């Protein structure tokens, strides 16, 4: 089979700069080629055909290039909209094989999280469950620290977190952290802490409740 | 218009066959050849085969040849991929697509869960603020399998939106969505999060209320 290589599985640049994406193929494929963009969470879609030909709709700021084994996606005009996955494919011989795909990550100024801590829904204390949901959004860059605390005391145990792509808006992180426990051990404690740390400031962002508020 | 139609859900048990649909309309059936691609949780593309509608020819990846078989029904402009003796490395989401003219189109993919875990519907809560632009959320606990689909009143509420990836804690997922907008808007005006998780036949809506 007919291997295509994209080497970069991710590549970094800047909104309005011009970044390029390579595949290699394993044998000579003409410019049977073809490039494909994939949104998180949808379906791909054909950017390129033929090496250097927009299927119709395509911005212009994609463009094609190569034959025979080196290939090039070329992106003008970088914008936040363009953080997706880009794949190469050859349609030359059967079977039709893809590039591993390349992850576009734009570099852009600092932003402070905002950060707003959930106490559990009265419906869900109901049921026996007690989760306490933290949202860490908007936020550049991607390194942040999330701790929780209960009673003044650090928790670890029971945390999940969860990390949004880069957004294809204004190309800021986004994250949530979720601390779940029993309603017994909900019930057993007043105070609730989710403390950020970020290059942004000197200084934690704390956002707490009491559980008899 | 060509669009191309595939149920969104499947779960099976390991071992089991399944047949994966996708319903043509807006063009020929016949005039244009089928492709199917398989895409694996956070993995890339793998072409699986193409089919001839008009007489049923096939070329397949070699990969799948002892577990894809593609056909096609003609009357009712449908193709099909059936797939046997399905494992975990079988669950992906798989897409149908056609080129016509200079577009492509594609069906929006059929995520196939191949696991002996049981279809559980997931609990659904509101969350409020604690007691100049206000932040809810709904929590989605609990579910199995993947896909949840979550809006916020019922799509018209888009900006301002985080829904955040599933995490898997003991074979269950769970996930959560944030909206922001500003005090004047809430909670003057409603607004609720739609959840959907059809495997469990599933579709609820939680105003979220003030404390
Ligand atoms: C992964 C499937 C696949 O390989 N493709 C595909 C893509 C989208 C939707 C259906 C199929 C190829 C795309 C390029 N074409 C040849 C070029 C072309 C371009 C425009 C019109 C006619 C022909 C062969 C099929």
């Amino acid at each position: 089979d007919i291997v295509m290589t994209q080497s970069q599985k991710f590549m970094s640049t800047s909104v309005g700069d011009r970044v390029s994406v390579t595949c290699k193929a394993s044998q000579n494929v003409g410019t049977n080629v073809a490039w494909y963009q994939q949104k998180p969470g949808q379906s791909p879609k054909a950017l390129i055909y033929s090496a250097s030909y927009r299927y119709s709709g395509v911005p212009d700021r994609f463009t094609g290039s190569g034959s025979g084994t080196d290939f090039t996606l070329t992106i003008s005009d970088v914008q936040s909209e363009d953080l997706t996955e880009y794949f190469c494919e050859q349609y030359n011989s059967y079977p039709y094989t893809f590039g591993g795909g390349t992850k576009l990550e734009i570099k852009r100024a600092d932003a402070a999280p905002t950060v707003s801590i959930f106490p559990p829904s009265s419906e869900q204390l109901t049921s026996g469950g007690a989760s306490v949901v933290c949202f860490l959004n908007n936020f550049y860059p991607k390194d942040i620290n999330v701790k929780w605390k209960i009673d003044g005391s650090e928790r670890q145990n029971g945390v999940l977190n969860s990390w949004t792509d880069q957004d294809s808006k204004d190309s800021t992180y986004s994250m949530s952290s979720t601390l779940t426990l029993t309603k017994d051990e909900y019930e057993r404690h007043n105070s609730y802490t989710c403390e950020a740390t970020h290059k942004t400031s000197t200084s934690p962002i704390v956002k707490s409740f009491n559980r008899n508020e | 218009q060509v669009q191309l139609q595939q149920p969104g859900t499947d779960l099976v048990k390991p071992g089991a066959s399944v047949k994966l649909s996708c319903k043509a309309s807006g063009y020929t059936f016949t005039s244009y050849w089928m492709h199917w691609v398989k895409q694996r949780p956070g993995q890339g593309l793998e072409w699986i085969g193409n089919i001839d509608p008009n007489n049923g020819g096939t070329n397949q990846n070699e990969k799948f040849k002892n577990k894809a078989t593609l056909t096609v029904d003609k009357s009712s402009s449908t193709a099909y991929m059936h797939l046997s003796s399905l494992t975990s490395e079988d669950s992906a989401v798989y897409y149908c697509a056609i080129e016509v003219g200079y577009y492509d189109y594609w069906g929006q993919g059929t995520t196939l869960t191949v696991s002996s875990a049981k279809t559980t519907a997931p609990s659904v809560y509101p969350l409020a603020p604690v007691c100049s632009s206000v932040t809810l959320g709904c929590l989605v606990k609990g579910y199995f399998p993947e896909p949840v689909t979550l809006t916020w009143n019922s799509g018209s509420l888009s900006s301002g939106v985080h829904t955040f990836p599933a995490v898997l804690q003991s074979d269950l997922y769970t996930l959560s969505s944030s909206v922001t907008v500003t005090s004047s808007t809430w909670p003057s005006q409603s607004i609720t999060c739609n959840v959907a998780h059809p495997a469990s036949s599933t579709k609820v809506d939680k105003k979220i209320e003030p404390r």
